[PDB]
C-alpha cells in the first residue's frame, strides 16, 4: 500500500490525536446507517404522545375500540 | 380541562355584574354581542381579562415564570 | 356574548387537593365514555357553551369513582397518597413497593384495571348530539371562486408593440 | 486569493438566489448578509488605504440600511401577523421599508456612499458587483409593489435623476462617472415600480449588460479621463470603437439598446394618465448624456495624450462576456420590440 | 417571489401550519378565516369581501378593541371616589 | 400596546445613535449591537404572547447574523487603527 | 426567605477556611508545614487574614476613573456567589425553567471581572498582560459548552435536578471516558493559577478562591452521583461532600506539582489539539441516542 | 423569587467595598483573531445548542443528516485555521 | 398579465401549453442570427487578429449561441402575447356588460376656416 | 408590586441614553451589560426558558466580550469622566425627558402618543395569554428544531464557514 500503510504510522507518531479527530468522528456517521438498530428508537419517539389523543366519531372503523384494554390500533409494546 | 372551562364562565358572570354596576348613567355602553365583530367562535376573552378586582390573585395566576413555586 | 346562566353546572366541583387524582391512573379505564364524549363535542364545536351539558356528566362521573375506593379498601389508598407528596414529583419512582399493596386490594372488585403501555388514542361515539360538522367562524365563501376560462389561445395575431 | 477566492464569488452568486426564492421575510434578511460577509473580502484584496476607507463607509451604510428593514419585518408581526413576502399591509411599516430600499436602489436621499465606494476598490472585477448587487433588492420591491404609498416611492425617483445630472459634471474620476451614472439610471428604476411591474426587470437586463461591458472594456488599466485619453492613439484604437458604441448606448439615443427601456417607462407612465412626471422624466435625462458625451471625447477628439512610451505586446485580460454581450448593447432595437412579455 | 420553489419544498413560513408540536397558536381560530378568505386571487387584490375577516384577525393580535374597552371600564371605577362602587371579589 | 409602547422608544435612540457621530467610530458598532438588541426584544414578544411555535426558531436565527455583521464589520475597524493612528471619522481622505 | 443568607455566610467561610486547606495540604506535598502557631491546628489564621486586609489595610489606586475600580470587585463577587442558586444539591434554592444554562451565563459573564481591572490602570504596562488573561478564560469556554452538550445529549434536559435522576446504578465517568478528563484540565482555565497563570485586591481572592470550589461541585454532579434516596435526605448531604472534597486535592494538585504550560502552548493544547477532539466526541455523541434508545 | 435571590448578592457585594474604601483614617494586532474565532465558534454552539431539549418529538433520521452537519463545517472552519495560522 | 393564475409558476419555456407552434426561419430570427455574426466580428478588435470577416473559424460558436437562445427567447415572445390575448377575450364573454357597440352616426362636427 | 415589566422597560430605555450620547466606548459600553441583563427579565416574564438566557450566553456573554479587546486594540485614550464633555450632557438630558415626559403621562390611564395606537392601562391584559398547553407547554418550549427548517441549517452554517475565511483573509 502507498497510503494506507504508508500514511498510518506516521499519523501514529507525529501528530496522535489527529488520528483520534478522524476515526471517531468518522465512525459517528457509519454506524447510525448500516447497523440495524436506528429503526426501533424512531417508532418510541413517535409513540410517546406529548398532547392528549383526539377522539373520532365511530361510523364503520376497524381496529377501533373503548379506551378499556383491548386488541385495537397498533399500540407500542416493544421489549418488555 | 374541565375545571379551566368553569371557572372561565364564573369568572365572566363576576365581570357582567360589574359591567352593569358601573356603566348606568352617561355612558352608552350596552355590552352586546361582544368586541368580536364575527362572534361566532369567541377565542380566550379572559387571557387578558381574569376580573381585573384583587390585585393578590391576579398577581400570581399572570406570572408562572417569576417566583416559580 | 351572551354568557350562560349563574347556576352553571356541577354541584360542589372537584373531589379534593392535588396529585391524588394523578397518583391513580385507573380513572382512564373506569368512567371513559362521559369523558371521551365530551372530547369529542369540543374538538368539533371548540365554544365551551354548546358541549357544557357533556361536561356535566364529567364532574358528576368523578364523585362516583372516587367514592367507590372510600368504601372498599381504602387502607392501601391513603398510603399510596402519602408517598406520592412525600416526594416531589417523581410520580412512579420510590413509590413502587408501596404501588405493590395497591392494586392487590381492587383485584377482588372488578374496578382493577392497568393501561400497560398506552391507549394509542381510541374512537368511540354513541351520543352525537346534533351530528355536529360545520360550524367554524367563518359565515361567507367571499366573491367565490374567480373567473377563468380555459379555451387554449391560437396565435394572437400582430403584437402590441410598434415594430411588428 | 486562490481557489477560495470563487468560494467567496459563489456566495454573493447563491446570496441572490435566497433572495430570489423566498417566502419568508426573516430569509431575505439572511440573503442580504450573505451578501455584507461576502463582497467586503473583494472590496478590500490588496490592502490599501483608499480600500479600508471605502469598505468601512460601504459597510455602516448599509448594515444599518438592513437594520431599518428588520424593524418592518417585525411590524409584519404585530400588524397583520403572517410572515409572508406578498404583501406589506400597514402604511407604518411600508415608509421604514421603502427607506430601507432606497438605501440600496432608490439613492435620491441615500446617494451619499456611492461616489466614494466606488472609487475606493483597487480592482476592475469589484467593479462588476456593486452593478450586480442591484440586483438582489429589486426582487424585494418586484414582489411587494402595491400597499407601499407612491407619494414617498415616487420622490425617490424624480429627485435621483436631478442629483445623478449635476453628480457627474464635476467628476473626473473614471468610477465616479459611472458611480452616479447608477444614480441616474435607478430614477428608472424606481418609477415603473407603481406603473406596471413588467420591464422593470428588463431595465435591470439592459443596465447589468451594459454596465458590464463597460468595466470590462477598462481592463486595460484606466481610472481618471486623461487615463482613458491615451487610449486611441497609443494603445487599441478599433478597441474604442467599442466604447463609444456603450456609451452612447448609456444615454437615450434611438438606434441603439439603451433608448429600448426608456421606451416602456414614459409607454406605462402615459396609460395612467400622467404627463406631468414623463415630461420631467427626459429633460432631466438630458443631463445624463453629457457625461457620456465628454467621456466619448476621449474616443472621437485627438487630445494630444501620445505619451514616450508606447506598447508594442498584445494585450491579454479575463474578458469573460466582452464580446458577446457588446453586440447586444450596441444594437437591439429592431431585435427586442416584443421582448419585454419574455422577461416576464 | 421572483422565482418559485419546484418540486422541493422549504417554506413553513405562513401562520396556522403544521405545527413543531401538537400545541397550536394562540389565534388559530382566528387564523384559519383569512387563509380561507384569500386562497382566491379575486379576493385580496380586490381587498373588500374579505375586510369583515381580517378585522377580527386584527383584533386577536394587537387586541386593540379589548383595549379600548377595558380602558373605559378601569377609568369608570377609578372615576366613582366617594361615591356608590361595586366590590365582591 | 403597553409593553410595545417602550422598547419601540428604545429603538428610536438606537437609530439616532447610528446616525450621530462625535470623534469615535466605537459608538457606531456598539449601537447597531443595541439596534440588533431592540429588534431581538420586539421579536421575542411578539412570538411569545401571539404563539406560532414554528417562527420561535427566527429571532435565534436573527441572534446568529446579528453577531456577523458585529463582526466582519468589527474587523474593519482594527484595519482603521493600522493605516492611522487612531479611529476616528473626523479622519478621512475620500472626496 | 432566610435561605439565600443561608448560602452566603457559610460559603464565604468556605472560601476563607480554603486558606488552611490551599497550602497545608498543598504543605505536605512541598514536605512543609502550613498553619501550626496561629491556632491550635491553625485554624485561626483564616478569619485573621479577614482583619488584616479589611480594616486596616488602606488604599493607594492609580488614577480611579470614576465608577471603575470600585465596580470590578462587584462584578467579581457578585457573579461568583449567584452560581450557588442554580445549584441541584439535595434541593435548590429557586430552581429555574432550564439549568446549565444559568451556570454557562454567569460564568461567561464572569470574564467581565479581570476586563474592568485591566481598565482601572491607567498605563499600557497593565492591559497587555490583563489582556492575556482575557484569552486563558475566553478560550477555553468554546470547548467548556461543547463538553456540557455532549453530557446532556445523552441523558436528561438543562435542568440541573434532572441530572441527579439519571445516574442510580453507575456514575457518568465510565460512558464519558475521554470528556471527564477535559472538565479536569478546561476548569483550571478560569484563574486556577496550574496551567497558566498572569483592600479591592483581597476581594478578588473571595472571588477566584469561590469559583475553585464552584467547579468542584458541577464536576460532582456531571460525573458523580452514586445515589439519590428522597426519603433520607441525611445519606446524600455527607456523601456529596467528601466526592466533591476529593476533587479539590486534584484542584491543588496541579497547582503544585505541574509547571506552567506557556501561553502560546495553551493555544497549542486546546483549539490546535483540543477542539478537534472535543468535536469528535460530540459528534459520537450525537449518534448516540439514534443508534440506541436514549432520550428523556 | 429570582428578583430577591439575586439582589441579595449584589447589594451584599457592594457592602464589602465601602469597608475598605470608608474606615481606616490616618498594541499587538495578533490577539484579535483569537477573539474573533471565538464569537464565530460560539455561535455554531449556539445552533447546537438545543440538541437534547429538541430531540424528543421530531424525526430521529431528518434531524441525523443535519445535526452532524453543523459540527462538519465547525471542523472545516478549525481547518481554515491550520493554513498559517500565526505565531499565536 | 404579469402574476400567474393558470399558468404554472417557473416553466422551462411553457410546458403547461404546448400547442402555438414557432416561427420557422422568420425575418426575427434572422436578425439575431446577423447579431451572432457581428459578435464574430468585434472579437478580433478586442483580441487584435488579422482579418474580422476571414480571421478564426470560432464564429460558428457565436452564430449557433445566438440562434439556440433566440429560439427560445422568441418562443417565450409568442406565448406570452397569446395567455395576454386570450386573458383579454375571456374578459369580454364572462362579463359582457362592460363592453359596449357603437355603429352608424349622422352626427355634426366643427368646421375650420382658412 | 402591580405592574412586574413595566418597571424594566423604563430601566430598558434608562441604559439606551448612553448611545445617542457619546460618552466613549467604555462608559457606553457599560450600558449594554445594564440594557441587556434588565432587558431579559423583559423577555423571561411572558416565558421562553430557552430564548431569555439566549441573551445571557451570546448577547453579553459573547457580543460584548469581543467588543472588550477592540476598545484596547483601537482607541483607548485612558477612560474619562463623561460630564465634563459638551454637548454629551446635553444629549443626555434630552434623551431621558423624552422618555420620561411620557411617564408622567401613564398616570391616568391614557396617555399620548406620537404613533395612532393607544397605551391605556394593561397589568393583567399586559401578558394576555391563558393557560392553553400543559404537558411540553409554550410555544418558545419547543423553540428551536431541525426539521421541517432544514434549508435554514444550511445557510447559517454557509455564512459562518463565510466569516472565518473572511476575516482571516483581511489582517
Amino acid at each position: 500500500a502507498e497510503r494506507v500503510a504508508a500514511f498510518l504510522k506516521n499519523v501514529w507518531a507525529k501528530e496522535p490525536v489527529l488520528v483520534a479527530s478522524f476515526a471517531i468522528a468518522g465512525l459517528a456517521v457509519i454506524l447510525p446507517t448500516l447497523s440495524p438498530y436506528t429503526k426501533y428508537s424512531l417508532m418510541i419517539n413517535x409513540x410517546x404522545x406529548x398532547x392528549x389523543x383526539x377522539x373520532x366519531x365511530x361510523x364503520x372503523x376497524x381496529x377501533x375500540x373503548x379506551x378499556x384494554x383491548x386488541x385495537x390500533x397498533x399500540x407500542x409494546x416493544x421489549x418488555x | 380541562l374541565q375545571a379551566e372551562k368553569d371557572r372561565r364562565v364564573l369568572q365572566m358572570l363576576r365581570e357582567n355584574l360589574e359591567e352593569e354596576a358601573t356603566v348606568m348613567k352617561d355612558x352608552x355602553x350596552x355590552x352586546x354581542x361582544x368586541x368580536x365583530x364575527x362572534x361566532x367562535x369567541x377565542x380566550x376573552x379572559x387571557x387578558x381579562x381574569x376580573x381585573x378586582x384583587x390585585x393578590x390573585x391576579x398577581x400570581x395566576x399572570x406570572x408562572x415564570x417569576x417566583x416559580x413555586x | 356574548e351572551l354568557p350562560s346562566l349563574e347556576d352553571l353546572k356541577v354541584q360542589e366541583v372537584k373531589v379534593s387537593s392535588s396529585v391524588l387524582k394523578a397518583a391513580a391512573h385507573h380513572y382512564g379505564a373506569q368512567c371513559d365514555k362521559p369523558n371521551k364524549e365530551f372530547m369529542l363535542c369540543r374538538w368539533e364545536e371548540k365554544d365551551p357553551r354548546r358541549c357544557l351539558e357533556e361536561g356535566k356528566l364529567v364532574n358528576q362521573c368523578a364523585l362516583e369513582f372516587f367514592r367507590q375506593i372510600k368504601r372498599h379498601c381504602a387502607e392501601p389508598f391513603t398510603e399510596y397518597w402519602t408517598c406520592i407528596d412525600y416526594s416531589g414529583l417523581q410520580l412512579f419512582r420510590r413509590c413502587r413497593k408501596q404501588q405493590a399493596q395497591f392494586d392487590e386490594c381492587v383485584l377482588d372488585k372488578x374496578x382493577x384495571x392497568x393501561x400497560x403501555x398506552x391507549x394509542x388514542x381510541x374512537x368511540x361515539x354513541x351520543x352525537x348530539x346534533x351530528x355536529x360538522x360545520x360550524x367554524x367562524x367563518x359565515x361567507x365563501x367571499x366573491x367565490x371562486x374567480x373567473x377563468x376560462x380555459x379555451x387554449x389561445x391560437x396565435x394572437x395575431x400582430x403584437x402590441x408593440x410598434x415594430x411588428x | 486569493n486562490p481557489i477560495i477566492f470563487i468560494i467567496i464569488l459563489l456566495t454573493i452568486m447563491l446570496g441572490t438566489i435566497i433572495v430570489m426564492i423566498s417566502s419568508h421575510w426573516l430569509l431575505v434578511w439572511i440573503g442580504f448578509e450573505m451578501n455584507m460577509l461576502a463582497i467586503i473580502p473583494i472590496m478590500m484584496k490588496n490592502h490599501n488605504p483608499r480600500a479600508t476607507e471605502a469598505s468601512t463607509k460601504y459597510f455602516l451604510t448599509q448594515s444599518t440600511a438592513s437594520m431599518l428593514l428588520m424593524m418592518a419585518v417585525i411590524i409584519n408581526l404585530m400588524f397583520s401577523g403572517q410572515w409572508t413576502v406578498m404583501k406589506l399591509f400597514n402604511p407604518m411599516a411600508s415608509m421604514l421599508m421603502t427607506m430601507a430600499l432606497a438605501m440600496k436602489l432608490g439613492m435620491a436621499p441615500f446617494h451619499f456612499w456611492v461616489p466614494e465606494v466606488t472609487q475606493g476598490i483597487p480592482l476592475s472585477s469589484g467593479l462588476i458587483l456593486l452593478t450586480w448587487q442591484k440586483l438582489a433588492p429589486m426582487s424585494v420591491l418586484y414582489q411587494i409593489f402595491p400597499s407601499i404609498n407612491l407619494n414617498l416611492i415616487l420622490t425617490l425617483s424624480v429627485l435621483s435623476i436631478l442629483i445623478g445630472g449635476w453628480g457627474g459634471l464635476n467628476q473626473t474620476q473614471l468610477r465616479k462617472i459611472m458611480a452616479y451614472s447608477s444614480i441616474a439610471h435607478m430614477g428608472w428604476m424606481t418609477a415603473v415600480l407603481p406603473y406596471n411591474p413588467t420591464m422593470t426587470l428588463l431595465n435591470l437586463i439592459i443596465y447589468i449588460i451594459m454596465t458590464s461591458t463597460m468595466f470590462t472594456m477598462f481592463m486595460a488599466n484606466s481610472t481618471t479621463t486623461t487615463l482613458s485619453l491615451s487610449h486611441t492613439w497609443n494603445k487599441t484604437p478599433i478597441m474604442t470603437v467599442l466604447i463609444l458604441a456603450t456609451l452612447l448606448s448609456m444615454g437615450g439615443l434611438p438606434p441603439l439598446s439603451g433608448f429600448m427601456p426608456k421606451w416602456m417607462i414614459i409607454q406605462e407612465m402615459t396609460k395612467n394618465n400622467s404627463i406631468i412626471l414623463p415630461t420631467f422624466m427626459a429633460i432631466t435625462a438630458l443631463l445624463n448624456l453629457y457625461f457620456y458625451m465628454r467621456l466619448t471625447y476621449s474616443t472621437t477628439l485627438t487630445m494630444f495624450p501620445s505619451t514616450n512610451n508606447m506598447k508594442m505586446k498584445w494585450q491579454f485580460p479575463l474578458m469573460k462576456k466582452m464580446t458577446f454581450l457588446p453586440t447586444m448593447v450596441v444594437l437591439s432595437t429592431m431585435m427586442l420590440p416584443l421582448t419585454p412579455m419574455l422577461s416576464v | 417571489q421572483k422565482r418559485l420553489g419546484v418540486d422541493l419544498d422549504r417554506w413553513m413560513t405562513i401562520q396556522s401550519a403544521e405545527q413543531p408540536h401538537k400545541i397550536p397558536s394562540r389565534c388559530h381560530a382566528f387564523e384559519k378565516e383569512w387563509i380561507e378568505c384569500a386562497h382566491g386571487i379575486g379576493s385580496i387584490r380586490a381587498e373588500k369581501e374579505c375586510k369583515i375577516e381580517f378585522e377580527d384577525f386584527r383584533e386577536c393580535l394587537l387586541r386593540q378593541k379589548t383595549m379600548k374597552r377595558l380602558h373605559a371600564i378601569r377609568r369608570q371605577r377609578e372615576k366613582l371616589i366617594k361615591e356608590g362602587k361595586y366590590t365582591p371579589p | 400596546s403597553m409593553v410595545y409602547m417602550n422598547i419601540m422608544m428604545a429603538f428610536t435612540v438606537s437609530l439616532v445613535g447610528l446616525l450621530m457621530y462625535r470623534s469615535h467610530l466605537m459608538s457606531s458598532l456598539l449601537c447597531l449591537e443595541g439596534m440588533m438588541l431592540s429588534l431581538f426584544v420586539m421579536a421575542a414578544l411578539t412570538i411569545l404572547n401571539s404563539h406560532f411555535t414554528l417562527a420561535s426558531m427566527m429571532p435565534i436565527i436573527l441572534l446568529v447574523f446579528a453577531a456577523c455583521e458585529a463582526a466582519l464589520g468589527l474587523s474593519l475597524l482594527v484595519m482603521v487603527s493600522n493605516t492611522y493612528g487612531t479611529d476616528y471619522v473626523q479622519n478621512l481622505n475620500l472626496l | 426567605m432566610i435561605n439565600i443568607l443561608m448560602l452566603i455566610i457559610p460559603i464565604l467561610l468556605a472560601v476563607a477556611f480554603l486558606t488552611l486547606v490551599e497550602r497545608k495540604v498543598l504543605g505536605y506535598m512541598q514536605l512543609r508545614k502550613g498553619p501550626n502557631v496561629v491556632g491550635p491546628y491553625g485554624l485561626l489564621q483564616p478569619i485573621a487574614d479577614a482583619i488584616k486586609l479589611f480594616i486596616k489595610e488602606p488604599l493607594r489606586p492609580a488614577t480611579s476613573s470614576a465608577s471603575m475600580f470600585i465596580l470590578a470587585p462587584i462584578m467579581a463577587l457578585g457573579l461568583a456567589l449567584t452560581m450557588w442558586i442554580p445549584l441541584p444539591m439535595p434541593y435548590p434554592l429557586i430552581n429555574m425553567n432550564l439549568g446549565v444554562l444559568f451556570m454557562l451565563a454567569m460564568s461567561s459573564l464572569a470574564v467581565y471581572s479581570i476586563l474592568w481591572s485591566g481598565w482601572a490602570s491607567n498605563s499600557k504596562y497593565a492591559l497587555i498582560g490583563a489582556l492575556r488573561a482575557v484569552a486563558q478564560t475566553i478560550s477555553y469556554e468554546v470547548t467548556l459548552a461543547i463538553i456540557l452538550l455532549s453530557v446532556l445529549l445523552m441523558s436528561g434536559s438543562f435542568t440541573l435536578s434532572t441530572l441527579i435522576t439519571t445516574q442510580e446504578q453507575m456514575w457518568l465517568i465510565l460512558p464519558a471516558w475521554p470528556l471527564a478528563m477535559m472538565w479536569f484540565i478546561s476548569t483550571l482555565a478560569e484563574t486556577n493559577r496550574a496551567p497558566f497563570d498572569l483592600g479591592p485586591f483581597a476581594l478578588f481572592f473571595m472571588a477566584e478562591y469561590a469559583n475553585i470550589i464552584m467547579m468542584n461541585i458541577f464536576t460532582a454532579i456531571l460525573f458523580l452521583g452514586t445515589s439519590h434516596n428522597p426519603h433520607m435526605p441525611e445519606l446524600y448531604t455527607i456523601n456529596f461532600t467528601i466526592k466533591s472534597l476529593l476533587l479539590t486535592m486534584s484542584f491543588l494538585w496541579i497547582r503544585a506539582s505541574y509547571p506552567r504550560f506557556r501561553y502560546d502552548q495553551l493555544m497549542h493544547l486546546l483549539w490546535k489539539n483540543f477542539l478537534p477532539l472535543t468535536l469528535a466526541l460530540c459528534m459520537w455523541h450525537v449518534s448516540l441516542p439514534i443508534l440506541t434508545s436514549g432520550i428523556p | 423569587n429570582l428578583m430577591l435571590a439575586l439582589l441579595t448578592n449584589f447589594t451584599l457585594a457592594t457592602l464589602l467595598v465601602i469597608i475598605a474604601f470608608w474606615l481606616p483614617q490616618l498594541f499587538s494586532m495578533k490577539f484579535f483573531l483569537v477573539a474573533i474565532t471565538f464569537l464565530l465558534f460560539d455561535l455554531e454552539i449556539a445552533l447546537l445548542l438545543p440538541l437534547p431539549w429538541a430531540s424528543q418529538t421530531a424525526n430521529l433520521n431528518t434531524m441525523l443528516t443535519m445535526a452532524l452537519f453543523l459540527i462538519i463545517l465547525l471542523a472545516v472552519s478549525l481547518a481554515y485555521e491550520w493554513t498559517q495560522k500565526g505565531l499565536e | 398579465x404579469x402574476x400567474x393564475x393558470x399558468x404554472x409558476x417557473x416553466x422551462x419555456x411553457x410546458x403547461x401549453x404546448x400547442x402555438x407552434x414557432x416561427x420557422x426561419x422568420x425575418p426575427r430570427l434572422a436578425f439575431v442570427g446577423f447579431l451572432g455574426y457581428c459578435s464574430g466580428l468585434i472579437d478580433n478588435a478586442i483580441r487584435r487578429r488579422p482579418v474580422l470577416l476571414a480571421g478564426l473559424h470560432r464564429q460558428l460558436l457565436y452564430i449557433t449561441s445566438f440562434v439556440f437562445v433566440g429560439y427560445y427567447l422568441l418562443k417565450r415572445q409568442d406565448y406570452m402575447y397569446a395567455v395576454r390575448d386570450h386573458d383579454m377575450f375571456s374578459y369580454i364573454k364572462s362579463h359582457x356588460x362592460x363592453x359596449x357597440x357603437x355603429x352608424x352616426x349622422x352626427x355634426x362636427x366643427x368646421x375650420x376656416x382658412x | 408590586m402591580l405592574y412586574i415589566v413595566f418597571i424594566l422597560s423604563v430601566i430598558f430605555v434608562m441604559g439606551f441614553v448612553g448611545f445617542s450620547s457619546k460618552p466613549s466606548p467604555i462608559y457606553g459600553g457599560l450600558g449594554l451589560i445594564v440594557s441587556g441583563g434588565v432587558g431579559c427579565g423583559i423577555v423571561l416574564n411572558f416565558g421562553g426558558s430557552f430564548l431569555g438566557l439566549m441573551v445571557f450566553l451570546i448577547y453579553l456573554g459573547g457580543m460584548m466580550v469581543v467588543f472588550g479587546y477592540t476598545t484596547a486594540m483601537a482607541t483607548e485614550q485612558y477612560p474619562e469622566i463623561w460630564l465634563s464633555n459638551k454637548a454629551v450632557l446635553g444629549a443626555f438630558v434630552t434623551g431621558l425627558l423624552m422618555e420620561f415626559f411620557m411617564v408622567y403621562y401613564v398616570l391616568k390611564d391614557k396617555e399620548v402618543e406620537v404613533v395612532f395606537e393607544f397605551n391605556g392601562l394593561g397589568d393583567w391584559v399586559i401578558y394576555d395569554t391563558g393557560d392553553s398547553g400543559f404537558f411540553s407547554e409554550e410555544a418558545m418550549g419547543i423553540a428551536a428544531l431541525y426539521s421541517y427548517g432544514t434549508w435554514l441549517v444550511i445557510v447559517t452554517g454557509w455564512s459562518l464557514l463565510i466569516g472565518v475565511v473572511v476575516i482571516m483573509e483581511i489582517t
